[PDB]
């Protein structure tokens, strides 16, 4: 053991490995998670069936890891969705049963045979072994097999590999439908007007009708009446091209809490190589006869705190005036993301101080005035009414015998790659109307415009550019760690506008299919509960078949609309089920939220990551995790006993493993 | 526009007719 | 109370359910009118 | 937070920091609490909605 | 002061392969790493870096 | 009244083409080139750095 | 048989789980599902509602209301609250007093997706606090209901997926040492002088020099003057109860055209409640019946009957819940408003039709009294205009 | 004159379709990321 490396050698297997400090922390966290999960499965009679299956899964994927390497996390991420695929393997509808199961089996076969490590027969046998641990389980247990995700550690990350994924989602040609963009823009305008009517004493916003508006639209503006969505779908050429004028007296300094949160800020472009380790870049800079770049360590919070002249109006003038598109100091870069095993989402971006301040100001402006106007989705900041709405949405089709009845088919869509697939040409009209409503000439269409004119890169101190002659970001090529002129957006950045566009598209698709739905868009996962009317006397299987047949048209329309605004929907992303939907990584199965207690117990460790490292903080963390265990279906008696046991264990560990002499 | 009457509805109606006759 | 019925009937030519419930309410009200005034018939 | 607040020179938060803020909060808490009956809930609320509490 | 700013106890940063490669190439540690596995680190003049 | 009648039929021809152009315009495709070539941004930077306050639709 | 009910104690929160539940099975077989009780967050009736109030203004109003509720309502207790608010706003004493919300029953409430349970068997559970008194008490009873739901859920742990027998939980909170009476809002003057409070006068996030506009100041002054002269609750006690009945009837009528009014209806004239409900509904439907050329009292009665019969059952559930309460139900029966008919058991009564019948009786009473000449007072809330001329 | 009327009624449709075309082309032009655009006021 050294402060920098650990050399581990085993005589039984004649294997020698080296572990850095971060890898040592991963291994000890993962092994603690394995111990916790296995011990809870041993203890609880509820999780008792899962112990053997989890053990065999661990063994099989450990040998697979030894065989492949870093690609076994692809298999792990595939198992992440195979949990849901097995969950939808028992729905009444024949035409939806086993589609996700078969597709995920095909994708696991692809992942196992891409490198020709396994032949087709061996790959099929391995897939059968992996799958047999998921069958013949209750729906609750099939969801609590989502604890295994971090039980195999995390992949060793490289800047080039992480940059390749984002360089392809971005920098790629994307065809879009003008009409689809204009139809969803018209529905966006309709929802904005209807929300502003539902507030502000039932009066229309200041609006200017276009020259193509019919008489009916003129009368509805004059009478300040609600825009029915069927009317909007008809006259979408005039509901759009409708300029909503200033509605909000919004100010950048409306909220102070946003300015007092520390966000990672990038170095000025002139010194972008200061992130990399000095040792690796010293010689390549010496051969170029240039000074070594200055390291950057400033924080956004400290920089904002130490400004004698800080006016949020002048901060927003950076974007409003057009100075951001001319700043030679601007520099944005990614960096490797911790505790992620999926290829997508392995990076997060950092900008300069002025453009981070502008971004947070714009996000606050959207979230306070215009974001409030669209509540077609059910997500709210109040968690209590949020879960009440989720339960109501899930229990649409569950009607007893205590005519016609009602039936529900649920659709879940993953929006992780949406951030990389957003394009200016599809968002400019929404950005322009938001700018008009807020009075700002040009604020919200800033991300794409600034990104197309700057070269991005992944900043990892131990991952310098492969070519030592590329010492300037602008002249860099579209390879290695560089992403030249990314046309898309970044995760989290301008998410309010994208969520609002997605809500408008969902409502447009629902209206086009004459189907009632209740969306619950949340930025990553959207859940749509397609609703239809069925005969009360019908059989349950036939009722669900009718619900699925009704939902087929809506799903086709939603796919067409998302493809029109440039988001191709594949089989991985969407999950059609007549029983459950997924929201915030929790499944809502037939009027229930499935337990997933093992995921909570897998993160019950022996110390808190806080700096003080007191015994009280660690015991409080353990108590909070035990509270989660009680809420997730584990025996309350067992949870109480476990809380006492691990509080004793933590105090004994702190006593016998003293941090300071 | 003719409506149908369940058996309990028929008992209701005939009892009401009896009440009306008794009171009027 | 048949004015709404005729109005929706002309508007459409959903609405049929409203038509049926209004008709049923009207006929039931007429029925209780008859039962209440059964003696003087 | 005190080390960043006393370092702050920003136009916003110009008067937020005070060297005797702790003494002022002690005096205000005494004002609300040194009564015939002590009501810590009321003192907490009134402090949180006073200038010192903001 | 270093007894408060202790090193992390749990994982909070990404695992970097090239950090481990740097530490095992700096000390000339035994390894079966192929030349492409090292990426840019194979072209370094480890002598100066070791010095 | 006859001239105004000649223009009556000709204007109907115009009406229809305008409808037709609208049809095609309503079904156009907005395409983003992206950066498939991977040319340095320096070179790709052939775009305005300045906002232009042009009115779209109403205004 | 319950041992607390059988021995003296009679306060409890009744929980019921039906038999025949099979999770992940045909929804028709198991009893009807519903969203369980997952909690109740904050849910102001101030003298004058201010729109667009600043954060500092809201904080000052909160401070003044809490101060007046807790320490007293003397003139010095108002001066101290005015000064403490003046540390955050610039209102004068008169508008402070006027705009401050009611200093009665102050809640003293002070400050990712983690559901409290799986809601597996709690969605089938019936809850009823009909045998309980019911803002500490509200929180206590919400805690009792949550505890009972969690107890029912741990009785059938996730290994258990069936219910071959129907279970009942009583959860008696009465005969308990812990529940206690509540006495507060006495006058406690400050034994210490007001401290010299330094104030960031210039800082907008702490102090607002102009929290009220000129129009807002004029409106609040007009409201205060109208209350001082015209008055609000200065009326004798004999006049408050009919006025409360009128106001709750207006609320019910606005509702139809868990929310309920049992708290108000238990302490007012229920017959007057339904009479004024009929009066308010008649005021709402007056223009509609006039444009339809309705003639005669029976025409109005038929129109209102069909209007009530055509509203969805979910809208009238507010009045249904109030009438279904045992005390209000017995009150309505004893006042000849309600007759329980065409149901072998009281629990099987069509309480939607029962509420419609009560409103119809009130409408008939109003029409008869108007015909004989008994004028009925019209109330115009939020008016100190043209809407009164319309009414 | 009747000819005139019809022509006025039909030129109303010409007006609305021409306005639709104008707005559609404006949206297209403002959709080019090459030239940043600003909303008036
Ligand atoms: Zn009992
Ligand atoms: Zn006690």
């Amino acid at each position: 053991i050294t402060p920098e490396l650990v050399a581990l050698y085993s005589s039984e297997h004649k294997a020698l490995t080296y572990l850095t400090f971060e890898m040592v922390l991963m291994v000890t966290d993962m092994l603690e998670g394995r111990l916790n999960v296995s011990s809870l499965c041993t203890a609880s009679h509820y999780l008792s069936p899962l112990k053997k299956r989890i053990e065999v899964l661990l063994t099989l994927v450990d040998d697979l890891a030894l065989l492949m390497g870093d690609k076994v996390y692809g298999i792990v991420s595939s198992l992440e969705s195979f949990v849901y695929a097995q969950l939808q393997y028992g729905d009444p509808v024949i035409d939806i049963k086993g589609t996700f199961y078969g597709f995920i089996c095909n994708e696991i076969l692809d992942l196992l045979t891409e490198d020709n490590i396994f032949t087709e027969e061996e790959a099929n046998k391995v897939l059968l072994d992996l799958t047999s641990q998921f069958d013949n389980l209750s729906p609750d247990l099939t969801a609590e097999l989502l604890c295994i995700m971090r039980l195999w550690g995390h992949p060793t990350l490289t800047a080039s590999q992480a940059a390749s994924k984002v360089r392809e989602s971005m920098c790629a040609p994307k065809v879009l439908d003008f009409q689809t963009i204009m139809k969803t823009l018209a529905f966006f305008h309709a929802i904005l007007i209807n929300g502003y009517r539902r507030s502000h004493n039932g009066i229309w916003p200041p609006t200017t009708l276009h020259g193509n508006a019919p008489k009916s639209l003129i009368e509805m503006r004059h009478d300040n009446s609600e825009l029915k969505y069927e009317y909007v779908l008809k006259n979408w050429k005039s509901i759009s091209m409708l300029r909503i004028h200033k509605c909000f007296d919004a100010s950048p300094d409306e909220d102070l809490s946003i300015f007092m949160k520390d966000k990672a800020i990038s170095c000025p472009r002139q010194d972008w190589m200061g992130v990399f380790r000095r040792s690796l870049i010293k010689q390549r800079y010496r051969d170029a006869n240039r000074p070594l770049p200055q390291p950057f360590n400033r924080r956004l919070l400290l920089n904002f705190l130490e400004d004698d002249r800080f006016d949020p109006i002048k901060e927003l003038e950076y974007v409003t005036s057009g100075e951001y598109l001319r700043d030679p100091e601007f520099c944005a870069s990614y960096s490797l993301k911790e505790k992620e095993i999926k290829a997508t989402g392995r990076i997060f971006a950092k900008m300069t101080k002025r453009m981070r301040s502008c971004q947070v100001i714009a996000e606050s402006l959207l979230a306070n005035h215009a974001g409030k106007l669209m509540r077609e989705n059910g997500v709210v900041l109040d968690q209590l009414k949020l879960t009440k709405s989720l339960l109501t949405m899930n229990q649409i089709g569950i009607i007893s015998e205590h005519g016609f009845e009602i039936a529900a088919c649920f659709l879940t869509t993953d929006l992780t790659k949406y951030c990389l697939n957003w394009r200016y040409q599809v968002i400019i009209p929404f950005a322009r109307t938001l700018n008009s409503m807020y009075g700002i000439p040009h604020l919200f269409e800033w991300i794409h415009l600034r990104l197309m004119r700057s070269t991005l890169y992944v900043g990892d101190p131990f991952n310098p550019p492969s070519d030592p002659t590329q010492l300037d970001l602008d002249t860099a090529l579209n390879d290695d760690i560089f992403i030249v002129s990314p046309r898309g957006g970044i995760e989290g950045l301008c998410q309010k506008l994208w969520t609002m566009i997605s809500i408008s598209t969902i409502i447009l698709s629902a209206t086009e299919a004459n189907t009632r739905v209740m969306s619950m868009v949340q930025g990553d996962n959207q859940a749509i509960a397609i609703t239809t009317r069925v005969v009360r006397s019908l059989s349950h299987s036939e009722k669900k078949e009718q619900a699925y047949k009704a939902s087929k048209l809506f799903f086709e329309r939603l796919r067409a609309n998302n493809h029109g605004i440039g988001h191709h929907l594949k089989e991985q992303e969407t999950i059609l089920s007549s029983d459950f939907f997924i929201y915030s990584k929790r499944v809502f199965y037939k009027g229930r939220i499935l337990t997933q207690a093992l995921k909570n117990v897998s993160k019950m460790c022996l110390t808190a990551d806080i700096l003080g490292d007191c015994s009280q903080a660690s015991c409080s963390n353990l108590a909070t995790t035990v509270m989660r265990l009680t809420e997730n279906g584990v025996e309350k008696d067992l949870c109480y006993f476990l809380n006492a046991f691990m509080t004793i264990r933590q105090l004994c560990y702190d006593l016998v493993f003293p941090q300071t002499k | 526009s003719d409506i149908l009457l369940n058996r309990a509805y028929q008992k209701r109606i005939w009892k009401a007719i009896g009440c009306v006759i008794y009171c009027f | 109370h048949l004015k709404e019925v005729i109005e929706i009937l002309k508007g459409q030519a959903g609405p049929l359910g409203k038509i049926n419930t209004i008709l049923r309410l009207i006929v039931e009200r007429i029925l209780m009118y008859t039962v209440r005034n059964w003696c003087i018939l | 937070q005190y080390t960043l607040m006393e370092r702050s020179v920003n136009p916003m938060l110009r008067g937020v920091f005070s060297e005797n803020a702790a003494e002022e909060e002690e005096e205000l808490a005494q004002y609300l609490l040194d009564r015939e009956v002590v009501m810590p809930r009321v003192a907490h609320v009134i402090l949180a909605q006073s200038s010192c509490g903001r | 002061l270093n007894e408060i700013l202790l090193p992390e106890v749990h994982l909070n940063s990404p695992i970097v392969r090239y950090k481990l490669f740097y530490y095992i190439l700096h000390g000339q540690l035994p390894n079966d790493l192929e030349p492409d596995d090292l990426g840019p680190l194979a072209n370094q003049n480890w002598k100066a870096i070791r010095a | 009244g006859s001239m105004v009648t000649q223009i009556k039929n000709e204007l109907s021809t115009v009406k229809t083409t305008l409808a037709t152009i609208e049809g095609m315009m309503a079904t156009v495709k907005i395409m983003d080139p992206g950066n498939p070539t991977g040319v340095p941004v320096d070179e790709l930077r052939r775009s305005f750095s300045d906002h232009v306050t042009i009115v779209s639709g109403p205004g | 048989e319950c041992e607390h009910c059988s021995s003296g104690d009679d306060k409890f929160t009744w929980f019921f789980l039906p038999k025949g539940i099979r999770l992940d099975d045909d929804p028709a077989s198991n009893p009807p599902i519903r969203v369980p009780y997952i909690g109740s967050k904050t849910d102001v009736a101030s003298m004058a509602y201010i729109k667009g109030a600043s954060v500092s203004l809201k904080s000052a109003l909160r401070l003044a209301g809490v101060y007046i509720w807790a320490f007293g309502d003397t003139e010095e207790s108002w001066q101290d609250a005015y000064e403490l608010a003046s540390t955050r706003v610039n209102l004068t004493l008169e508008q402070l007093q006027s705009l401050t919300p009611l200093p009665t029953s102050a809640n003293l409430v002070h400050r990712k997706f983690t559901p409290a349970s799986s809601y597996a068997f709690s969605s089938f559970v019936h809850i009823s606090n009909d045998c309980q008194i019911l803002t500490d008490s509200n929180l206590i009873y919400q805690q009792v209901m949550i505890t009972g739901l969690a107890l029912i859920e741990t009785w059938n742990n996730p290994p258990i997926n069936f219910s071959v027998y129907e279970t009942t939980l009583h959860l008696h909170t009465g005969s308990s040492c812990c529940i206690r009476p509540v006495e507060s809002c006495v006058v406690n003057p400050p034994l210490l002088p007001v401290p010299l409070i330094n104030v960031p006068q210039m800082n907008k996030f702490v102090y607002d020099p102009e929290p009220l506009s000129l129009l807002e100041m004029e409106k609040i002054e007009d409201i205060a003057y109208q209350t001082r002269i015209g008055g609000l609750d200065q009326i004798p006690l004999l006049e408050k109860i009919p006025l409360l009945a009128h106001l709750t009837a207006k609320q019910m009528v606005n509702s139809i055209t868990t929310s309920n009014w049992i708290s108000e209806c238990c302490y007012t004239y229920i017959d007057s409640v339904f009479v004024y409900s009929g009066w308010a509904l008649l005021l709402e439907l007056s223009y509609q019946m006039y444009y339809l050329r309705i003639q005669g009292i029976q025409g109005i009665l038929d129109y209102v009957y069909m209007t009530l019969r055509r509203i969805p059952g979910m809208a009238i559930t507010g009045i249904s819940s109030t009438i279904s309460h045992p005390r209000i139900l017995r009150r309505c029966i004893n006042l000849d408003v309600i007759a329980p008919i065409n149901s072998p058991h009281i629990a099987s009564l069509d309480y939607t039709k029962l509420s419609i019948d009560a409103v119809m009786w009130g409408t008939k009473q109003v029409l008869t009294n108007i015909s004989q000449g008994i004028d009925y007072e019209i109330v115009v809330p939020s008016e100190s205009s043209d809407r009164v001329l319309n009414l």
